[PDB]
């Protein structure tokens, strides 16, 4: 999930938009 | 833009920035 | 605990503290 | 809603806790 | 609510949230 | 103190109230 | 991405997220 | 300038990106 | 250093930076 | 007091330093 | 004042505090 | 640079002023 994608690994601002409503 | 490590409160501040009025879900268990 | 006055990103920080590993949903009007 | 209430007036931690998953 | 690791500036932001108008002391030497 | 209870270890929001005035 | 309303230190947080390792310059009027 | 625009009105991430090195 | 305009949690962040390991006390009116 | 001064007007780092332990 | 470790967004929040209207540059590559 | 001086190592508020404009 978000933690693995963005904290443990590394994510872009676009990947972060995957968790917007 | 860039890719960085975003963790904890920093992660939800980034979701706030990126999503804004759309809103978002933060669900660390997955 | 005391009542809160929270705007913008300060609401998201408070939700993060309150919810911990449960996470939360952020859903503004409009 | 909560987002607007906490900013235009006040809100409690107990009200916030309602938005946890 | 939950239990998490709260360190540094994050710790004093949580004390601010929790204490508010009561005020608080942050005394890391103890 | 607070660091040991809340950073090194793990504390609840109620334990944090121990450091309110 | 959504448009932003950012004041004070919130602008600096947004610049930090946007720029990553490139860094940035913060230059207010006057 | 950007500092004032984002605060008195609104600004985009794309406008912010102009201030990266 | 420059003069500051600090409200809410931003004051607590500034006190944290200024005081370091000495810590500080936060004591609002009323 | 300092809490109100820094928010309704302005304050310096030197004034803040007075609140350190 | 004190010396502490200031990293990431915390580093640029401290530069904001310290520099204010002067503005500042954050350039991690150097 | 700033990272080495302030994050990797340890810096004062005065050293931080070295990066003001
Ligand atoms: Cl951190
Ligand atoms: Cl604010
Ligand atoms: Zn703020
Ligand atoms: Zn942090």
């Amino acid at each position: 999930g978000i933690v693995e994608q963005c904290c443990t690994s590394i994510c872009s601002l676009y990947q972060l938009e995957n968790y917007c409503n | 833009f860039v890719n960085q490590h975003l963790c904890g409160s920093h992660l939800v501040e980034a979701l706030y920035l990126v999503c804004g009025e759309r809103g978002f879900f933060y669900t660390p268990k997955t």
